[PDB]
RNA sequence: GGGAUGGCUUGUGGCGGCCAAGCGUUCAUAGCGACGUCGCUUUGAUCCUUCGAUGUCGGCUCUUCCUAUCAUACCGAAGCAGAAUUCGGUAAGCGUUGGAUUGUUCACCCACUAAUAGGGAACGUGAGCUGGGUUUAGACCGUCGUGAGACAGGUUAGUUUUACCCUACUGAUGAACUCGUCGCAAUGGUAAUUCAGCUUAGUACGAGAGGAACCGCUGAUUCAGAUAAUUGGUUUUU
RNA sequence: CGCGGGGUUAAGGUGCCGGAGUGGACGCUCAUCAGACACCACAAAAGGCGUUAGUACAUCUUGACAGCAGGACGGUGGCCAUGGAAGUCGGAAUCCGCUAAGGACUGUGUAACAACUCACCUGCCGAAUGUACUAGCCCUGAAAAUGGAUGGCGCUCAAGCGU
């Protein structure tokens, strides 16, 4: 068969004789299944069924009320910037994160045993969170190697936004200026939250008062970057 | 299709993964090495065997070049384990030898040297029509 | 399901020890913790509660509200 | 809420006899006679004027209350069934096998028996038994139809739900194959 | 042959939700945090390879099913050009790709976190960061997976033309008895109806000739205006005059 | 942990225990169930085991392969004196059994 | 013992760090522009600068082609194009006249012939050794990258039987 | 009173008349009452009544009232 | 001389902004806020970017359990014509296999197949046997150390050896009720499984290519219980 | 808190195990493993055509809710677009007449029409209803792996829950 041979099977042919008043039946039989549904799913399945139908009474009250209201930008903007996708756009020189948890050095260096007896060398410490290490990196040989920041936690980028353009873009990293818990975390290059950091912003844009260039600048991480497998940054602006 | 075919009687198998038969057609092939038996069952530690009539998959050890590289399907066309048919007759063959064919059966090669059973055969058409002896 | 004719493994409504303390150490340490919530809380609230009224079914609703007409008006006589 | 007193009518025509006794209703008219056990509802019958049946519940629950509707209903089709009867055609389709319908009479059960062969051209032979007092008859006014008669509704629709039920087409689009018996018309059959 | 062997193409909710069903499901699903960090670490990466496996093995099954538009007959493939916009068929299937790609990257990064990860709840953490993403790349794909669903079904239903064999193709304007002529020659099920238009499709029927097959290849009608002005409707019938090496019988109405 | 490979259980609980039975002559447990519409007939007999030998079978099977065909088939013998009939017993049925 | 992390309010976290001139960037341009490769010169320290704002963009065509998909279905959406709500009558042509398309389907027959050819000249096989995927393994992988992340100078072993054989590009 | 049958609500534009309706057929009637010389009842029983507008049509210089 | 997190977990990311039904507030108009939504994280390409062992697993042999179902049984839906499927529901009755690779996180390949589903009973320390984490004493090689020696490490060789006890389990006897024969059946256990071929039928369906099913018939796979007429094997029939 | 006898209680209990009530009054609940020592988590402003008690707003003999019998029209095939598109593939507007009332249309349908249907209105009937929240009890609101636990039997106008 060819093309809509279905639709054109049914203008030859019809459909069967009890199909109208079987699918009224069964319309007519979709309430109490679904109280049916609501009283007697378990586990997940009527987690998930009890969370979809919320979503469609919500979507139904909405949509009542707009049949309700029937009967009854905000920046200005040039006319070449009108139609167009634009952002909502919303002294104590303190941080938005004055304050994070305090990260121990046991949470921050797991020991790493060497040796082949029974009994190992714990000298060697290993970071556990993610780690900025800087253009030119070289790692240390390994009989000096006592910190070790393994490559598949460093990270060279970061989701940074600007609070007044109200604007997200990933940047490079340029360094780690101060890590709240420990100098020695800072001197590690550690990406914690609270950490500041800096960060390039020349996609970002920004013109100084005497016409330079501003091509680094200070953000904050905002998240946890151990949890999330990412590095969330606010600029402080 | 599968290549294992229906309406075959009860035998006793003779050749398991591993063995190696002689090549009984002229398509350049001198030996078959089973890898794979059509219609294994699936038991612990049981190596998959085939008997006469039986379709196998095989390797080319030893023949021409250009088959040495590609699994065939081959017929079992006669085996050296003794087995008993119908008829109350135990029977055996001088070695164990097949033919390589395509999965529908029909034959790679023009002739067949030496005998086939009868229940090779039976069940390949192919096989019987261009069998010398059927034995 | 076929709960009936085949039954799974029944959940056990007898407790264990360690659970009703455990269970009882939360609930304090729940309390607290909302009372300290409540004392922190800065959502605004209102000096004087919204009071419901007199109910409509209740019968003499029209002669109540004589009564605080008339206590109303002998009020502001008085004072 | 409790409802002190509830209660329902059903008229009875004046050709119609029907004894109750222990909530076994028994209705007899011109077509014939038949029996409902009614004794799992709480109800009292009673004789409330000539030729009309009350139904009364005391300190019942709402549910109690519309019980009596359902009990109503039953012995008004039963009244019906045993004045007028009751009639359910059934046509039969197909598009290229031609169903075989053959209408037998049981003479050790006393039940019809309904053979069905060819259907969508299979080799099995579907058979049906009715249920006892419904008759079935090949129509000769229209072309490939089933007629369904007697005295109990529940039995002859019960008995065309069964016929309906037994050629069910499996694995196939049923937006192509449209072969079926399906009921066509539910009727009186005065 | 045809294009009937490609399985359907579900919705980005319903691949999101086949997917977390068979990682859900397919997979033990009980870890306790007193386990060993090493037990943690297997449980928490192998749920993330799993997910991504069955994201590989959907989108892998949708690219290899869909036909190669370079790789068919200039018939076949400028066809598909007017029937679905070549341009949009790229472009939905690149979507796809592209999408299949992400998906293993991140969970190539994060098995290398779960690497080093140090307990059950930053585990936990890593493994819905991993499937979080991976539902959003899932969800930025909401009308290209709709699209090549109704592509998928048209094409399914698309007639098979050997472009290479005995082919009589019938053309005109309509309403001159194309599709009269192709019922009278072939059991072609082809509409005949008096409005002009009736025929929307290529159809294609088959009659024996002196021990041979040939194809008669039914068209829309063709009207009097250039082929920028000419619709796909048209186009269709305008591709198969080009494209198929056939003999054209054009049909007057006097 | 689970089994890695599976495989199915060696021997039949259905046969257990795999003791000595308790009689040497064998126990009919289930007689045919009686209909009352046929005639009389007894539903069991003894025998002793003589051996076993060889025969040659003409079969018709139709669709098998072995159809109008000769089949070699094991059989196995059992003497059968006749048996005297020396005795009756009644039986009733009781909630018991 | 968990410290206090808590970071002082000072009014240098608000400031730029590093400023850059116009004439700065113009005279890194020129030098990235006339910058040349020398073999007998190492790279030792590289200076932290805006690289983003000093190498030059990337061709026209690239720039075109990063785009054309997300312009056309920008122009288009999938919705209008297939499918039950669908608007599109006029298809998209690489031909304007019947000459045109003449033509274009000779050249396409053309194309799609030589294309078969091509794959033409260029029972299931055995499936390939083990043996031939060493030196592939994560193991030794996570070995190499290791070794380079350890060392300053690598030494690159090429046999002069076969250097761009063994060449490790 | 849980189990109940759900009320379809109507997304269409057209809604229920209710009192005002009636009081402006007070004010049709009350207000063509002193215009014209008389007031004929008619009456249309089991009839498809859709030959009406032809009537009022016809009928032009006089006022029907079908409320 | 001491010593050897837990009614946890599961399917849907984080940060930032906006909207928001609602909560509060209506001497302040702030503050919480689901459902959502927007930013950051190849025209079906590339294959010249594999990113660190402190955490150790295996294998047989055998039994049982869970369901979070791969297959088999039934059912609902989809342009599902047919065929082959896909999504989902009830379902653990019954199955779920050889094999290659130790330059190595042994995990991936190839095949047969109805299918080659996932877990627990250890790994919330732990005497069946046997390879790796693995490590007493002998020995070289690399790194460090003036050295004794220690390790970033790599290699080789290397002592634990019950059961006759109680219980459990599998079988075997058995006192008291005279001895014996024929029986009943409470209770416990329980069993079959999958595929192929003939016919239906080159039929329904289909433009063509292709292409089923119910009834009926015959074999085979896995399992189970027996048996020795025949064919093999076994020989102290010495 | 010495060793004994008699009496009375506390906490907890009185269907049987088990001494003491199948005690009394008024209600609520039926669970496909209810609940009986709950407060914590799952868990949400969560999902229920389960069952009661309330609160607020609204309709109603000038006839409310439900039904049945009928009407559902005219400018008009409104504008643009489309091969075709007439309320019903789309984009935007969405007014007037006749009105008792009828949308420049709620769905089915046609290639387009036609046809059917919904909103709304009239006739018949007949007295109470409708919506949204709140409080009780009930169901769901996630579970693994030997066979088991309100302590056990068992209990349904309780031997459950509140006083
Ligand atoms: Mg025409």
């Amino acid at each position: 068969p060819q093309n809509e041979y279905i639709e054109r099977h049914r203008k030859l042919h019809g459909r069967r004789l009890d199909a109208e008043e079987r699918a009224r039946k069964k319309a007519a039989r979709e309430g109490h299944k679904n109280s049916e549904n609501a009283q007697n799913l378990r586990g997940l399945r009527a987690k998930l069924y009890a969370k979809q139908r919320h979503a469609q009474k919500i979507q139904m009250r909405k949509a009542i009320k707009q049949h309700e209201e029937r009967n009854v930008p905000s920046d200005p903007i040039p006319s070449y910037l009108l139609d167009r996708a634009n952002p909502t756009t919303a002294a104590r020189f303190s941080v938005p994160i004055p304050k994070v948890r305090g990260i121990s050095e046991e949470e921050m260096f797991k020991v790493v045993k060497t040796g082949k007896k029974t009994h190992k060398k714990g000298w060697k410490r290993i970071v556990t969170k993610p780690t900025f290490v800087g253009p030119d990196f070289t790692r240390r040989p390994v009989k000096y190697e006592r910190f070790i920041r393994p490559m598949g936690l460093r990270y060279k980028k970061a989701n940074v936004t600007h609070p007044t353009l109200n604007v997200t873009v990933q940047l490079p990293i340029l360094s780690v200026k101060k890590n709240p818990s420990n100098p020695l975390y800072t001197q590690l290059g550690v990406l914690t939250k609270g950490t500041i950091i800096e960060v390039n912003v020349s996609d970002l844009g920004i013109v100084t008062a005497s016409g330079k260039i501003a091509w680094g600048r200070y953000a904050q991480i905002t998240n946890n970057p151990e949890n999330d497998g990412c590095v969330n940054a606010v600029l402080l602006v | 299709k599968r290549g294992a075919p229906g309406g075959k009687l009860k035998m006793t198998l003779g050749l398991p993964v591993g063995a190696i038969m002689n090549c009984a057609d002229n398509s350049g092939a001198r030996n078959l090495y089973i890898i794979a038996v059509k219609g294994a069952g699936a038991r612990l530690n049981r190596l998959p065997a085939g008997g006469v009539g039986d379709m196998v998959m095989a390797t080319v050890k030893k023949g021409k070049p250009e088959l040495r590289k590609k699994v065939h399907p081959a017929v079992i066309v006669r085996q050296a384990k003794p087995w008993k048919r119908f008829d109350g007759v135990f029977l055996y063959f001088e070695d164990n030898a097949g033919v390589i064919v395509n999965p529908k059966g029909e034959m790679k090669g023009s002739a067949i040297t030496g005998p086939v059973g009868k229940e090779a055969a039976e069940l390949w058409p192919r096989i019987a029509s261009n069998a010398g002896v059927v034995m | 399901a076929g709960t009936i004719n085949k039954p799974k493994k029944p959940t056990s409504k007898r407790k264990t020890t360690r659970l009703r303390a455990k269970i009882s150490k939360r609930a304090a340490e729940k309390k607290r913790k909302e009372r300290k919530l409540a004392r922190k809380n800065p959502e605004w609230r209102s000096k004087l509660k919204k009071d419901p009224g007199i109910p409509n079914l209740f019968p003499y609703k029209e002669r109540l509200l004589q009564q605080i007409e008339e206590e109303r008006i002998r009020r502001k006589e008085e004072l | 809420m409790r409802y002190i007193h509830s209660e329902e009518t059903i008229p009875v025509p004046e050709n119609v006899k029907v004894s109750i006794k222990s909530r076994l209703v028994t209705v007899e008219g011109p077509r014939g006679k038949l029996q409902k056990d009614l004794s799992h509802i709480a109800v009292n019958f009673s004789v409330v004027k000539k030729g009309v049946i009350g139904l009364e519940i005391h300190h019942g629950s709402r549910k109690d209350v519309a019980a009596l509707r359902t009990v109503r209903t039953i012995i008004n089709n039963m009244i019906i069934g045993v004045t007028k009867g009751f009639k359910y055609k059934m046509r039969y389709v197909y598009a290229h096998f031609p169903i075989n319908v053959n209408v037998e009479k049981n003479a050790e059960t006393g039940c019809y028996e309904v053979e069905i062969r060819n259907f969508i051209g299979e080799k099995i032979v579907r058979k049906v038994v009715m249920a006892p007092g419904v008759e079935v008859e090949i129509s000769k006014a229209q072309k490939d139809e089933l007629i369904l008669s007697g005295n109990s509704l529940e039995a002859v629709s019960q008995s065309a739900a069964d016929i309906q039920q037994i050629c069910k087409v499996r694995n196939k689009d049923i937006r192509k194959f449209l072969d079926g018996i399906y009921v066509s018309e539910k009727g009186n059959i005065v | 042959t045809g294009w009937k062997d490609i399985p359907p193409v579900p919705t980005a909710q319903e691949f999101i939700d086949i997917v977390l069903s068979r990682t859900q499901r397919r997979l033990p699903t009980q870890i306790r945090p007193g386990f060993k960090i090493s037990r943690i670490r297997a449980f928490y990466t192998r749920k993330v390879k799993f997910t991504q496996e069955t994201c590989s093995e959907k989108f892998g099954a949708i690219i290899s099913s869909f036909p190669v538009l370079s790789d068919q007959h200039p018939f076949h493939r400028d066809l598909m050009n007017i029937l679905y916009d070549a341009d949009h068929f790229k472009v939905a299937l690149g979507q796809i790709s592209t999408a299949k790609n992400l998906i293993e990257t991140i969970s190539r990064d994060y098995v290398r976190l779960l690497k080093y990860a140090q307990s059950l709840y930053q585990c936990k953490q890593l493994k819905r960061a991993a499937l979080g993403r991976m539902a959003t790349l899932i969800k930025r794909l909401k009308d290209p997976l709709i699209y090549l669903d109704q592509v998928r079904q048209h094409l399914a239903r698309l007639p098979d033309i050997n472009p290479t064999t005995r082919t009589l193709l019938v053309a005109g304007f309509p309403n001159v008895g194309k599709s009269s002529f192709v019922r009278s020659v072939t059991r072609a099920d082809t509409p005949v109806e008096p409005y002009a238009f009736t025929t929307k499709s290529l159809f294609v029927g088959h009659l024996d000739y002196k021990y041979l097959r040939y194809q008669v290849i039914d068209t829309p009608g063709i009207l009097d205006h250039p082929l920028e002005e000419m619709n796909t409707i048209e186009m269709q019938s305008v591709t198969a005059l080009a494209h198929l090496r056939a003999a054209v019988l054009y049909f007057m109405d006097i | 942990s689970h089994r890695k490979y599976e495989a199915p259980r060696h021997g039949s609980l259905a046969f257990l225990p795999r003791k000595r039975a308790a009689r040497h002559r064998g126990r009919v447990k289930s007689f045919p169930k009686d209909d009352p519409k046929k005639p009389v007939h007894l539903t069991a007999a003894m025998g002793y085991k003589a051996g076993m030998t060889t025969i040659v079978r003409d079969l018709d099977r139709p669709g098998a392969k072995a159809h109008k065909k000769e089949v070699v088939e094991a059989v196995t013998i059992i003497d059968c004196p006749p048996m005297v009939v020396v005795g009756l017993v009644g039986y009733i049925e009781t909630p018991r059994g | 013992e968990v410290p206090k992390a808590v970071i002082e309010p000072n009014r240098k976290w608000f400031t730029n760090t590093r400023v850059i001139s116009q004439d700065t960037l113009q005279s890194f341009r020129e030098a990235m522009a006339e910058k040349q490769k020398d073999p007998y010169t190492v790279l030792l320290k590289s200076n932290k600068l805006p690289m983003s704002l000093i190498r030059d963009g990337p061709k026209l065509e690239d720039g075109l082609k990063k785009h054309q998909a997300k312009m056309t279905i920008e122009r288009e959406p999938f919705s209008e194009t297939f499918g039950p709500k669908a608007q599109r009558k006029r298809p998209k042509l690489s031909f304007n006249t019947v000459d045109e398309l003449a033509g274009y389907s000779e050249q396409s027959l053309d194309s799609y012939h030589a294309r078969l050819e091509e794959k033409k000249l260029l029972s299931v096989a055995t499936a390939k050794e083990a043996i031939f995927n060493k030196g592939t393994s994560k193991r030794i992988w996570n070995e190499l990258y290791k070794v380079i992340d350890s060392s300053d100078v690598i030494l690159h072993v090429l046999d002069a039987r076969d250097p761009l054989g063994t060449r490790c590009r | 009173p849980k189990s109940k049958r759900a009320r379809v609500y109507h997304l269409t534009q057209v809604n229920k008349k209710g009192r005002e309706a009636k009081e402006r057929l007070f004010s049709n009637i009350r207000e063509t009452i002193p215009k014209y010389q008389h007031c004929f009842v008619f009456s249309v029983d089991n009839m498809r009544n859709n030959y009406l507008k032809d009537v009022r049509h016809e009928l032009n210089d006089c006022r029907i009232f079908f409320g």
